[PDB]
This record gives C-alpha cells, structure tokens and sequence, in this order.
C-alpha cells in the first residue's frame, strides 16, 4: 500500500521516471480505472450509508476484491 | 539548417472518447538517425471553451489522465 505499483503485475521496488512508473508491467481496469482492493489508510469513505466500501463488498460474499486477490500471475 | 514545423491530424471531426492520431513534422528533432528520439508532450497546447492545458504532466490537474496518451 506504500508504492505506486499497487494491485498491478510488476515489482514493489519502483521509481518515478518520464515514461511513467518503472515497476509496472501489466494491470487490469474496469471503466478505465485500476481494479484494486479497498485497503490502506484512504478507504474510510462510507458513501450514501455508514458502511465503508471494503465491508460493503464482504457482505456480498465477494473475495475477488481486486487483481491482487484473485491470485492472478 | 533549421526548418519550421507542420502539425496535422488524421481527420478534422472527432467523436468524444475516440482516438485521434496527432502528427508533428519537425526535422529539427532527428538529432540521431540510428535511434528513434522521444520528446515531451507538454510542447502541444490544448485551448478550448472547457480549459487551456498542455496535454502533459504540466497541464491542469487530471488533464494527463483525461487524454490517455499512447505512448506517453
């Protein structure tokens, strides 16, 4: 959660360069947005109701919260 | 020698969200023949009723992601 290459195929080791991020090789997106699990420090938004998006998914029985959680290699 | 640049596109009218091919003819920039040279995208200006921006990392906030350049 402390690196720009999160929930993407690549390396945790990374650098910021002109062409983009050096540790990124492949990623998957829905509606042109990174498919990532709601984890870290910035996942406290509850939306319309008082339930955060992370527990909101869990109540629906979903374990495929993002690309990193499907075990994709 | 130095020459003046020619800037052009594949077609005049575009549907919103479609991909446009943008072409720049600057002979000033072929410094090495053996390699393909790369130049920053901030050189181009986008000015319209919506906003005025450089279409690169130096544009208005979220403009870079709004164009999704391929390549960068």
């Amino acid at each position: 959660n402390s690196k720009a290459t999160d929930d993407a195929v690549g390396s945790a080791t990374t650098q910021s360069l002109s062409f983009g991020e050096l540790g990124r090789l492949l990623d998957v997106t829905f509606d042109d947005v990174i498919w990532s699990t709601p984890d870290g420090a910035n996942n406290t938004a509850t939306g319309n109701d008082s339930d955060t998006c992370s527990t909101e998914l869990s109540n629906a029985g979903i374990t495929d919260t993002g690309l990193g959680a499907t075990g994709f290699t | 020698d130095l020459r003046n640049g020619v800037l052009q596109s594949d077609k005049s009218v575009y549907i919103i969200g479609s991909d446009m091919i943008l072409t720049l003819i600057e002979p000033d920039f072929d410094l090495d023949n053996d390699s393909a040279e790369t130049y920053d995208l901030d050189l181009i200006e986008w000015d319209s009723d919506a906003a005025t921006t450089t279409m690169g990392n130096k544009g208005v906030t979220g403009a870079a992601a709004a164009f999704d350049p391929e390549p960068t």
